[PDB]
């Protein structure tokens, strides 16, 4: 039994690495520095001696306690990297253990800030943004939202080793040193994608409180989204907690999720976002009542433009052809992900601009 | 207990291929059995908890397996080890897996000792009920009724508080979920907690801003009324039910009509008479068609369950006049919903009232423009047949049957074809031969293939009722006559009829009276007939004696293998080989 | 081993009837085999009656199933399709694959002609390119089908008397022989005889006019008569143009239009129709509404 079925669950993680050789290399690298202390300016070299991509330099300096006084001793740096090397057996685990709060084994939004600060201070694509400023902070927030958007597929707000491993985020960290034009990295770090996103927010937040309400959000893209849908953003369908349901306001961070979901509705995250919004009673199926509720407004809007709307029944028939549900009588989340035209489905029910 | 294939199954829990992941998950019982209780606890369960799956079928099957794992984890002393993986599954995006996870948690709860419920299960419900996402608060709702009975009074009071919080959640999805579980939660509380705590909650949800929440209050009505003393009902349940019946949302009014019989049973014959019948009449006169239709569908059941002392009278004076109105409702769905149950009132009212008051309504619906209405009447003669002779209605049924049989729309023709065997049994073989046979034969030459196919399938069912002798006498000659039809679509239909008839007419009738035509059709000028000859010989071959196959069938198939058409060669060859004649 | 491939093709057909696409490699293989068959067929493909003649389908798979409910199953009933299998609907892939799988399995039982939508340029804008990209993740399937379309016959002639084609007549063709001399094995041109066969429409105006569609011509009663009498024809049977009734006679019955996609694009509200030509070439029409899908 315990021979034929060998142990298969490793709370630790499994696998081979010569830690003493890495330690040795770190030690002679620190021997180049005055007092054998590295500044943030030396951490590129240190990163390489650990065998990490350049842009791990911020997390490495921060993990070792460097920022406190602005330098870190060889002894202290070695102590923490040995510990990583002894307990973390792939990049995802290493990265989480560098940034995480002690004993967490997961990353929360705040944990990414030191990394992004270094990215902003270091990358030649972002040099105009080095100073403290409104744009500096928004960019950081925006990139982090986009990290959780793609990586944190459980919506838990805690990025896991498993989730990191399943994404392309670390590959992107590695590419930072190979691409001088940061807009070439479209998945997380793109400056121009941030700029578009922030402008869309800026022009709604006319009092500049970092808080947007249903009236504000309704103005977005010349009121392209229906009012019934705008309302659902404030319902608790897509936000943690009770604040949004009570205040009818969302933050900048929440707006980034809204905007990315609205720009691209074919994405597993966006499909989840809009399904949550459409499933009024939260039973896991879009019912005829739920579809009709959204569609009557589309009709009243098409009317105002002197365009004749498809009657609900013709529209429903088309939508059932489009999605091809697993079981008759229910449109489900799974059906929407598998059909590959979820964007067309969604626009038909709540977006006038894009449906046409 | 050969352990290597089990080590493979464990490995395939994390295979790239979903089909292998699924196979392993479905065999988790087998894996746990081989590991023994210790290792299924210390390795198997944490291993499963830390794997991310994103496929419904896999997650579903996992949640289901864990619900059965009590013995496999070491019995009741260790059931709480199943809580952590189930707690995650009750938290994923896909609602269907969340539901399965709570179903499994509910099953597993009964294996927890009372102190284990307090130590482990109840904190899980609290974490779910306090979750950041409405989605975990939704899951929590389904979990109160299983843990409440068996915990201490102090824990019971906490559960009541947590449940009150869910009922007044700022997210409507959560309120809806709580509303849907109110009834079942009420079934486990002490009666005075039902009175002091369930009724306020029931009344709040009944007046929710969301009709999704409000409509669920009629089912809670049913459950609460079942638990409560009859003399408490007017005070505690009726005002909410009366409000539901005249709610501004048609959907909630609908639910009271849909649940009307259950309300009738829970509330009792006295309240039914004084409160429910006026309510029922109002539902029947509702401004919304969907509500009138749901009400219409209940007339039989409702009338049927009135107390014996008031039954006939309330039907005659109160319900019948409404029913007369409904027979001419402008909405077809309403007329047809009534058509499908109305003659069920026949035995309830007895012979005289049926003839005087129901028969006119029956005839009117039978003459109705809408085919759905006439189809619903025509297919529910069983009840009226007991009270009045079905043979006494023949003269009215006949023109209605004919008119449906020849309806311009083929799905209407299909519908009557499907009821033909039923109608043939109720009317009798004599009436069938006299008045319907020609109708059934005409469908075999319908322009629409689907109709021809359904008509050929109808003959099989007719033979099963009336026997192979009747088939030979009344059906087969007309079938064979079609073999001379100038249209190949119709000649093929002969072969399709022979196909199904030989399943029921037996070896002798097939051999003497059907096979000679098949063989003759092998010389047909169109290839489609010729290759369907081959296909028919394959189909009927096993009803034929081995000598017949050898002396008559084989030579024809051999000839067919040397035809100039590719498909006739192919199907002749297939026939020869599957019949073992090659 | 021809036995085994036949069995394989039957399951492809069976799978396609459940509205499930074939894989990229199965499509590739199916198309090579169809090219080999179509290459032996003429620009004026001779068809024997009895046969049922159908017009445009445009990826309306569920209505194609309805059509089979009305006309009968392949191979029992013989079919002649006049093109436009692809574009507009949500199931162009499953629709063309079913039909070419039937052609490959039952080459004598079914004739498939080229429509103006079986063309590289038209499919790129009218939906078929995009459908293939979504369903396969690359452009190969699209390439295989559009290479195959080049091999589809331009017209058929049933029993010497009924001339079937997708579009209509061309001022560059007086005779069936002029059609047989064409080289069909190319993308549909923007102009010329080949283009016209697939683009032209019958008209109320006399003589030839210029198509409002931007390719091909209109032709009036006088053109249809000259063409028929000169070629020994009873009738030109064609598709291409939506007609509210599913079929429509014109030109003193020298021409019939048959259109087999009911409620075209969920918008147009038309019946669909097919034309049965029986054992002695007598015609009859079967009209139909879209299949229900209800839930
Ligand atoms: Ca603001
Ligand atoms: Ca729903
Ligand atoms: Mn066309
Ligand atoms: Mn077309």
């Amino acid at each position: 039994s315990s021979q034929s079925i060998p142990t298969f669950y490793f709370p630790r993680g499994r696998p081979s690495v010569n830690v003493d050789a890495v330690i040795s290399k770190i030690e002679s690298t620190f021997a180049r520095f005055p007092h054998e202390r590295a500044t943030m300016d030396d951490m590129g070299l240190v990163a390489k001696a650990c065998g990490c991509p350049l842009y791990w330099k911020g997390p490495l300096f921060y993990g070792a306690g460097g920022e406190r006084t602005g330098s870190v001793s060889v002894h202290k740096f070695v102590a923490m990297w040995r510990k990583i090397l002894q307990n973390c057996h792939d990049d995802a685990a290493k990265f989480v253990h560098l940034l995480m709060s002690p004993g967490c084994n997961y990353l929360v939004q705040e944990d990414f800030v030191p990394f992004l600060q270094d990215v902003v201070n270091t990358h030649p694509g972002l040099s105009f943004l080095k100073e403290a400023s409104e744009f500096h902070s928004r960019y950081i927030t925006t990139v982090i939202q986009r990290i959780f958007y793609a990586v944190n597929r459980s919506w838990s707000g805690r990025i896991t080793c498993a989730e990191l491993r399943r994404s392309s985020f670390l590959q992107n960290v590695a590419l930072l040193e190979e691409e001088a034009d940061i807009n070439q990295l479209t998945e997380f770090f793109s400056y121009e994608h941030f700029y578009v996103i922030y402008c869309k927010f800026w022009e709604l937040d006319t009092d500049h409180d970092l808080l947007i309400d249903a009236d504000d959000l309704a103005r977005h893209n010349d009121h392209a989204l229906s009012t019934k849908m705008i309302d659902r953003i404030f319902s608790g369908a897509v936000t943690r907690g009770r604040k949004v349901q009570k205040e009818g306001k969302i933050s900048y961070a929440d707006f980034v999720w809204f905007l990315i979901s609205e720009e691209d509705k074919k994405t597993p995250t966006s499909i989840e976002y809009w399904f949550r919004c459409m499933d009024l009673d939260g039973d896991g199926a879009l019912s005829m009542f739920e579809l009709e509720y959204f569609y009557e407004e589309q009709c009243r809007r098409l009317d105002s433009m002197a365009i004749e709307a498809l009657p609900f029944q013709d529209c429903l028939c088309q939508m059932l052809d489009l999605v091809k549900p697993r079981t008759e009588g229910k449109i489900t989340l799974q059906d929407l992900k598998r059909c590959k035209l979820a964007n067309v489905f969604f626009d038909t029910f709540f977006n006038i601009e894009k449906y046409l | 207990m050969s352990l290597y294939p089990i080590a493979v199954l464990i490995d395939e829990l994390r295979n790239e291929d979903v089909q292998l992941r699924l196979n392993s998950i479905k065999k988790l019982s087998t894996i746990a059995l081989a590991l023994g209780v210790e290792r299924t606890r210390s390795e198997l369960l944490p291993f499963l908890t830390d794997t991310i799956y994103d496929e419904d079928e896999v997650l579903l099957a996992l949640a289901e397996q864990l619900g059965t794992f009590t013995t496999l984890v070491g019995g009741p002393e260790y059931v709480h080890c199943l809580l952590p993986p189930l707690e995650s599954l009750a938290t994923v995006e896909e609602t269907v897996v969340r539901d399965k996870a709570v179903e499994s948690l509910r099953a597993i709860s009964h294996e927890h000792s009372p102190s284990d419920l307090e130590a482990h299960f109840v904190p899980l419900v609290k974490r779910l009920a306090g979750g950041d996402w409405f989605t975990s608060r939704t899951s929590a709702c389904g979990l109160f009724s299983v843990c409440y009975p068996r915990v201490s009074s102090a824990v019971k009071a906490e559960l009541r508080q947590y449940f009150r919080n869910l009922c007044s959640d700022d997210t409507p999805m959560v309120r809806r979920a709580a509303a849907s579980k109110l009834g079942e939660f009420a079934k486990v509380l002490e009666l005075d907690n039902v009175k002091s705590e369930i009724i306020p909650m029931f009344s709040n949800l009944a007046s929710d801003e969301q009709d999704s929440v409000r409509l669920l209050a009629v089912e809670a009505c049913v459950n609460i009324a079942q638990l409560l003393p009859q003399e408490d009902l007017e005070a505690l349940v009726m005002p909410t039910l009366r409000q539901a019946a005249e709610d501004k949302s048609w959907r909630v009014r609908y639910m009271v009509a849909d649940k009307f019989t259950e309300l009738q049973k829970a509330v009792g014959p006295e309240i039914t008479k004084t409160d429910l019948v006026p309510a029922f009449q109002n539902l029947m006169k509702d401004c919304e068609a969907e509500v009138r239709a749901a009400a219409s569908h209940k007339v039989k059941e409702f009338c049927e369950n009135l107390s014996a002392d008031c039954r006939e009278n309330v039907i005659m004076s109160q319900i019948l006049p409404c029913i007369k109105e409904l027979v001419s409702d402008a909405n077809q769905h309403v007329k047809s919903a009534l058509a499908s149950v109305i003659m069920g009132l026949s035995p309830i009212l007895g012979k005289d009232n049926t003839i005087e008051h129901l028969l006119p309504l029956f005839l009117a619906q039978l003459k109705d423009e809408c085919p759905e209405v006439r189809l619903n009447i025509i297919s529910n003669l069983d009840c009226v047949n007991e009270v009045i002779g079905i043979r006494q209605l023949s003269q009215s049924l006949l023109p209605a049957i004919v008119e449906l049989a020849e309806d311009a729309k083929w799905r209407v023709r299909l519908a009557i074809i499907e009821y033909m065997p039923l109608l043939a049994g109720q009317l009798g073989v004599e009436f069938f031969d006299e008045k319907l046979n020609s109708l059934c034969m005409a469908w075999l030459v319908d322009h629409v293939y689907a109709i021809r196919e359904a008509a050929t399938s109808n003959l099989k069912k007719l033979v099963e009722k009336f026997g192979k002798e009747w088939a030979h006498a009344t059906i087969i000659p007309k079938v064979l006559a079609m073999s001379g039809d100038p249209n190949y679509l119709h000649r093929m239909t002969t072969l399709f009829c022979i196909n199904v008839l030989s399943e029921v007419c037996g070896q002798d009738i097939t051999t003497k009276h059907m096979l000679p035509t098949v063989l003759r059709m092998a010389g047909d000028p169109v290839a489609n007939v010729r290759f369907n000859v081959a296909k028919s010989l394959q189909k009927i071959g096993p009803i034929l004696d081995n000598s017949t196959l050898q002396s008559e069938v084989k030579p024809i198939l051999e000839k067919l293998t040397q035809d100039q058409d590719v498909d006739v060669k192919y199907f002749a060859q297939e026939a020869l080989t599957v019949l073992s004649l090659a | 081993d021809e036995k085994v491939f036949t069995k394989e093709l039957d399951q492809w057909i069976e799978q396609l009837n459940e509205c499930k696409q074939l894989s990229e490699s199965q499509v590739k293989s199916l198309c090579e085999k169809a090219k080999e068959i179509l290459t032996k067929e003429s620009n004026v493909q001779e068809v024997r009656c009895p046969v049922t003649v159908c017009g445009d389908v445009h990826g309306q798979f569920h209505d194609l199933m309805e059509l089979f409910r009305i006309g009968g199953k392949s191979p029992d009933t013989n079919y002649l399709f006049m093109g436009d299998y692809v574009d507009r609907g949500y199931y162009s892939v499953e629709t063309v694959t079913l039909l070419v799988a039937l052609k490959v399995r039952y080459r004598e039982r079914i004739t498939i002609l080229r429509g103006n939508h079986e063309s590289r340029q038209i499919t790129q804008v009218y939906g078929f390119y995009d459908e293939c990209l979504r369903k396969y993740g690359n452009a190969n399937v699209w390439k295989y089908f559009t290479d195959l379309f080049d091999y589809l016959p331009l017209t058929a002639l049933v029993d010497g008397q009924i001339f079937c084609l997708h579009g209509g007549l061309s001022p560059s063709i007086d005779t069936l022989d002029h059609i047989r001399a064409l080289d069909r094995l190319q993308e549909v041109p923007h102009e010329g005889p080949m283009c016209d066969l697939l683009w032209s429409d019958p008209d109320d105006r006399g003589g030839w006019g210029i198509s409002p569609r931007g390719a091909g011509y209109t032709f009036g009663q006088d053109i249809s008569e000259t063409f028929n009498h000169a070629n020994g024809l009873t009738l030109v049977s064609r598709a291409h143009q939506l007609v509210m009734e599913g079929y429509n006679w014109c030109h003193d019955r020298n021409v019939v239009t048959i259109f087999s996609a009911p409620n075209y694009c969920y918008r147009c509200g038309n019946q669909a129709a097919i034309m049965e030509l029986d054992d002695t070439l007598k015609y009859s029409f079967l009209q139909f509404d879209p299949a229900p899908r209800r839930g």
